[PDB]
């Protein structure tokens, strides 16, 4: 899915 | 409309986060207090919060038409400076609260440690810890192109779940558990002095401007908490991709970039000198 | 019986000289100075910036080579600067940190300082060993001490806030003269270029000319409405400027016994903490206390310049022997060394 | 007799300043005007120094 | 007043090592830059080392660089020099010289009394072509020496340092920076010149102005003496 | 050059010695000691041990400088800016001068020669934020005086009650009524006792409370 600062 | 206006939200953060914050670098360098202890501790938080919003328009140019506009070595270094301008802007919130702790709770035993030579050595040392906690981004600054093609900027997985909880300890919980202690022990020793031992009727102060000490965590948790919740919800319980969640999760990134739009207001307006130095200039 | 005996006699005394001063007062100075040019925009840049004092700066004095300068600050350090390369030659530590004045000997061997400790210590710079040490402490004043000025290596005139100025012999260490005509606190001194006379200003709003060998008060000038804060001599030796807490400078001529030109503007009603003249005697430099120095022109009475680089108020300023510089110390711990640029 | 001792101290002193020959001001203050004409060129804050031989170059 | 008495040595074999110490007294030792200057038997002066005020800067001579080391001790007021693997070229009398540098100071004024050390068995040179002048007192004598570089620096001053070593004595500073007279010297001595050629002009000789008249430079390191102009009477 | 590089070496040996005496001089408490004459100022300096008589009395990990300007028979408007940056101002008033007029010009009973002073000191522009310690010096000397005569000679507008502990509600509040700028400075108050601590421990812990409210104003919060 989404991870860090984005998806 | 979900990607149009919310990308334009980034640009209003990009100015006041980088122009209302850059005047703090002006009033410290020129109209100085340049080597007191409270103005080099507030200078890194003016330096780290300045160029953090400069790493925002690259990510703002991502989320409009979502893809990486470069997808190259230079996109691998934008995510390498937004870990160094974001994990030392919230360690420099933590050293200022230990600075105000030693300035107020231990007013006599401070200046043997609180001297403006070694507060230029705490300034430089706090960037050194910041590089040792982001090298899992500097190594794996890779490429991925899963959702509807259009390759983006991210961290490429090899230790996948452990990244967010690594940034949850040193990014959110430890800078909050040190601020909320060092700003709580102030509120007891303002009442334990002015209302207990060497005292007068002026003990209103422990009830009125303790609003300003609790404003700072209300900003620090309205800006940085849901972004850490939206990743720990992302990791354990997988959900379906949603255009609204592509608009929700990309609207909680800019919430964290608002914390560095308050830290110039919250720290360099209420100060002694900068209340007059900005009034002078 | 005898109280109005010499009181009514005293009304004969001043009235014999009040209108007699007006008798030789044929025309205004601002009417016969229309003939000459104005000076022009005096834009001066802080070339060097001597930083290193850590409190307010209460006096500075230029050496006689126009290169060294001593500055006395309120944290109790006397510091000798190489004003060319902005570096410290000596940093003299003081026994009492309440310095209100300092001075450079015209031979360069000696520096003196005094203040609220009622003594004017002198310090031997060029000695056999490495350090600056104190030669004589000149005790004998009972007020605070506001100006030390060296005549030569062995005579130094000091004014004080017991309404007395004195002459000294540093070799013996005691007053050879005392100059008692002032009723209020004496704040300033200015030795003559020929070093035979001096003028000193007081908190009685009157300033007086003295003779160093005679010992009597040679002249007396009124004209101000509050305390006189600073006197320097003109490069003639025949004139002086009094900067007062009435926000005004005024210019007296000793042979004309009365004032000539008054330097004020309506927008400034704060005091005047220090005065110095320039090599022509064309620029009156005066360090005010709305935090900036004003460079008055002595013949036209206009603000010819402003030196606005100072945070707090300008407490001292001195111009060199050849006219090459002007330092201004101030209460924010810097000396801005100015110079005009082509 | 203390206030009369200062009084003849005050009376005879101003008569020692009453004998001062004073010159009229357009004769006297013009000699302050005539001073600068021999020292106008030699004052560096007044007239611009040649910047090379100027010791204060930044 | 001032006294710089040094010691240590007298016979050390080649391949050996000997430590020198210069004990200072009577002056503010931690304000002064120290030197060592050696002098071979029947030969001239030549510079050895340096420590600036507060141990900041240390220069050496290229003949001894790495073999010698210099150390100062400001609470004890004692200057050291440790010398390793001694050559026969290291046979000289060693002098402890003080020096102070601020605006207007006279460096190299006080020299020590000296310590002999014998063993058993690019940069500017200063040229004094003259080696012997037999004269009578009462008349003017000009000593002159030449430089490779123009000693006039851009700040304004010209670093040549005249000296005088009386027989059986220690050198002493006559004219520091080619023009100015030092402390204790009479007014009869004077120096002048411009750029590369200089002259030391005594106006009237005495019975104690007889000796060897050295010249040193101080424009850049190393500091180099020439052979002296011996005077006779 | 090469000799200039040893001038510059010597000059930043000076600079690192100014900035080691100037960090050990912002760590000491400076207190201007004032008073209206016979005010028991000698009594206070006796506990804590021609121009300035600078007294140092450092006792509890905290260096103390106290500057007695007692002999300066001159204008106070001309040297009072020397004490602008100062921590506190220890103002003394003897409480056993309440019916004691001055022989100068048949003046009022010396409390209008102290309220004359205190209103000038507390409302002075260099001491707008300089919090003023107050001392009431003669405590067990005017308990004998209050029986013989009340405090109606000094102020005839007082209530009454004729008690030693009443006079705080008369005299002490009458001084702190002259504190015009009440936002910035906080007048501390004490009754000068002959005990070892409680006249010098009070100046210690009520100058901690100036120090802490100086840091809190400097570190943004207050």
């Amino acid at each position: 899915x989404c991870f860090x600062k984005t998806c | 409309t979900s990607n149009a206006v919310l990308t334009f939200i980034y640009f209003v953060v990009c100015i006041i986060g980088l122009c209302g914050n850059t005047l703090v670098i002006y009033v410290i360098l020129r109209y100085a207090k340049m080597k007191t202890i409270t103005n080099i501790y507030i200078l890194n938080l003016a330096i780290a919060d300045e160029l953090f919003m400069l790493g925002l328009p690259f990510l703002a140019m991502q989320v409009a038409l979502v893809h990486w506009p470069f997808g190259k070595a230079i996109c691998r270094v934008v995510m390498t400076v937004d870990g160094i301008n974001q994990f030392t802007s919230i360690f420099c919130l933590t050293v200022m609260s230990i600075d105000r702790y030693l300035a107020v709770v231990h007013p006599i035993k401070s200046a043997k440690w609180r001297r403006p030579r070694t507060a230029k050595m705490i300034t430089m040392a706090v960037w050194g810890v910041s590089l040792l906690v982001i090298l899992p981004i500097m190594i794996y600054a890779g490429l991925r192109s899963n959702q509807w093609g259009r390759s983006s900027c991210t961290i490429n997985w090899p230790w996948y779940t452990g990244f967010i909880i690594y940034t949850f300890i040193l990014g959110f919980l430890v800078p909050l558990t040190i601020i909320c202690l060092c700003y709580l022990f102030i509120i007891i020793k303002v009442k334990s002095s002015g209302i207990r031992v060497g005292s007068s009727k002026r003990k209103k102060s422990e009830k009125k401007v303790t609003r300003m000490v609790s404003i700072v965590v209300a900003v620090f948790i309205f800006c940085w908490l849901p972004f850490y919740i939206f990743n720990v919800s992302s990791v354990s319980m997988a959900i379906s991709p949603t255009p609204a969640l592509k608009g929700m999760f990309d609207f909680v990134v800019v919430l964290t970039y608002a914390n560095s739009c308050a830290n110039p207001i919250l720290y360099a307006f209420l100060s002694d000198n900068f209340k007059k130095s900005f009034q002078n200039v | 019986s005898e109280l109005d005996q010499l009181r009514q006699e005293a009304e004969q005394l001043k009235n014999q000289i009040r209108d007699a001063r007006k008798a030789c007062a044929d025309a205004t100075l601002s009417q016969i100075t229309n003939n000459i040019d104005p000076v022009g925009r005096i834009q001066m840049r802080t070339r060097r910036t001597l930083r290193g004092h850590l409190a307010k700066i209460y006096a500075m004095h230029w050496g006689t080579d126009s290169r060294l300068l001593v500055s006395a600050s309120q944290d109790g350090k006397l510091i000798i600067w190489d004003s060319y390369t902005t570096n410290k030659v000596h940093a003299i530590p003081l026994r009492s940190s309440w310095v209100m004045t300092c001075a450079y000997a015209p031979s360069g061997n000696y520096v003196a300082c005094g203040g609220l400790d009622n003594i004017c210590s002198i310090y031997n710079l060029k000695t056999r060993e490495g350090n600056v040490r104190v030669s004589r402490e000149l005790a004998g004043h009972t007020g605070y001490l506001s100006c030390c000025r060296f005549l030569d290596d062995n005579q130094i005139v000091t004014s004080s806030g017991d309404t007395t100025c004195a002459l000294w012999d540093i070799e013996t260490g005691q007053q050879t003269t005392t100059f008692t005509g002032h009723t209020g606190d004496v704040m300033s001194l200015s030795l003559a270029p020929d070093t035979r006379l001096f003028v000193s200003g007081a908190c009685d709003a009157s300033a007086k000319l003295w003779d160093v060998r005679e010992g009597m008060c040679r002249q007396t000038f009124t004209g101000h409405e509050s305390d006189i804060n600073a006197i320097c001599f003109f490069p003639n030796g025949n004139a002086f400027a009094t900067g007062s807490d009435d926000a005004t400078c005024r210019l007296f001529d000793l042979r004309a016994d009365q004032e000539l030109m008054t330097y004020s503007h309506d927008n400034i009603i704060c005091g005047i903490t220090s005065v110095s003249f320039s090599k022509s005697g064309r620029l009156l430099l005066a360090g005010y206390d709305d935090f900036n120095c004003n460079v008055w022109d002595a013949l036209k009475a206009d603000r010819a310049g402003v030196l606005a680089g100072h945070d707090n108020r300008v407490s001292c300023l001195g111009v060199t022997d050849d006219g090459m510089a002007v330092a201004t110390g101030s209460w924010d711990s810097f000396l801005k060394i100015w110079n005009g640029s082509s | 007799t203390a206030s009369i001792a200062q009084a003849r101290k005050l009376v005879e002193q101003l008569k020692m300043e009453a004998n001062i020959d004073r010159i009229k001001v357009s004769k006297a203050a013009a000699d302050l005007m005539a001073y600068c004409e021999a020292h106008a060129k030699e004052d560096p804050l007044l007239t611009p120094v040649p910047a090379s031989e100027n010791p204060f170059r930044e | 007043d001032v006294q710089l008495v040094e010691s240590g040595g007298g016979l050390v074999q080649p391949g050996g090592s000997r430590k020198l110490s210069c004990s200072a007294s009577g002056f503010a030792f931690s304000s002064f830059g120290m030197h060592w200057v050696r002098q071979a038997p029947e030969k001239g002066l030549e510079w050895v080392a340096y420590i600036s005020s507060g141990s900041g800067t240390i220069y050496y001579a290229d003949t001894v660089k790495g073999r010698f080391t210099i150390s100062r001790d400001d609470p004890k007021n004692t200057l050291f020099l440790q010398m390793t693997s001694l050559r026969s070229e290291d046979t000289a009398m060693y002098y402890c010289v003080r020096s102070i540098y601020y605006y207007g100071s006279s460096p190299f004024d006080f020299w020590g009394q000296g310590t002999t050390l014998t063993v058993s068995s690019s940069d500017i040179v200063m040229t004094q072509a003259t080696s012997s002048v037999p004269v009578t007192p009462g008349e003017s004598v000009s000593i002159s020496c030449r430089s490779s570089k123009s000693l006039l620096h851009s700040n304004g001053n010209t670093y040549l340092y005249w000296f005088l070593q009386r027989p059986g004595q220690s050198p002493q500073l006559l004219i520091y920076r080619m023009s100015n007279l030092a402390s204790g010297v009479p007014d009869r001595f004077s120096g002048s010149g411009s750029g590369t050629a200089f002259t030391l002009t005594i106006s009237r000789l005495e019975a104690e102005d007889v000796g060897v008249y050295y010249c040193m430079q101080h424009l850049e390191y190393p500091l180099t003496f020439g052979a002296g102009t011996k005077l006779e009477l | 050059s090469a000799e200039d590089k040893a001038a510059v070496e010597r000059s930043k040996m000076i600079d690192r010695n100014l900035r080691e005496d100037g960090e050990k001089a912002a760590r000491e408490v400076k207190l201007l000691l004032l008073g209206a004459g016979e005010s028991g100022k000698n009594t206070i300096v006796k506990q804590m041990k021609t121009g300035i008589v600078e007294t140092h009395f450092t006792f509890k990990d905290l260096h103390f400088k106290m500057f007695d300007v007692g002999a300066q028979r001159s204008e106070r408007k001309k040297w009072i800016h020397c004490f602008e940056g100062v921590t506190a101002i220890i103002f003394c008033v003897a409480l056993s001068d309440y019916d004691l007029v001055l022989a100068e010009d048949e003046e009022m009973n010396r409390m209008h020669e102290s309220m004359k002073l205190f209103d000038s000191i507390c409302n002075n522009k260099w001491f707008t934020d300089t919090s003023i310690i107050l001392f009431l010096n003669k405590k067990d000397l005017f308990e004998e005086k209050i029986k013989k005569s009340p405090l109606t000679i000094c102020y005839p507008e007082y209530a009454g009650s004729n008690t030693y502990e009443e006079a705080a509600a008369y005299i002490q509040c009458q001084f702190e009524d002259l504190n015009k700028r009440k936002d910035t400075k906080e007048i501390y108050t004490h009754f000068t006792c002959s005990t070892d601590t409680k006249n010098v421990q009070f100046v210690f812990d009520a100058v901690t409370d100036v120090i802490i409210k100086n840091n809190l104003k400097d570190c943004g919060l207050f």
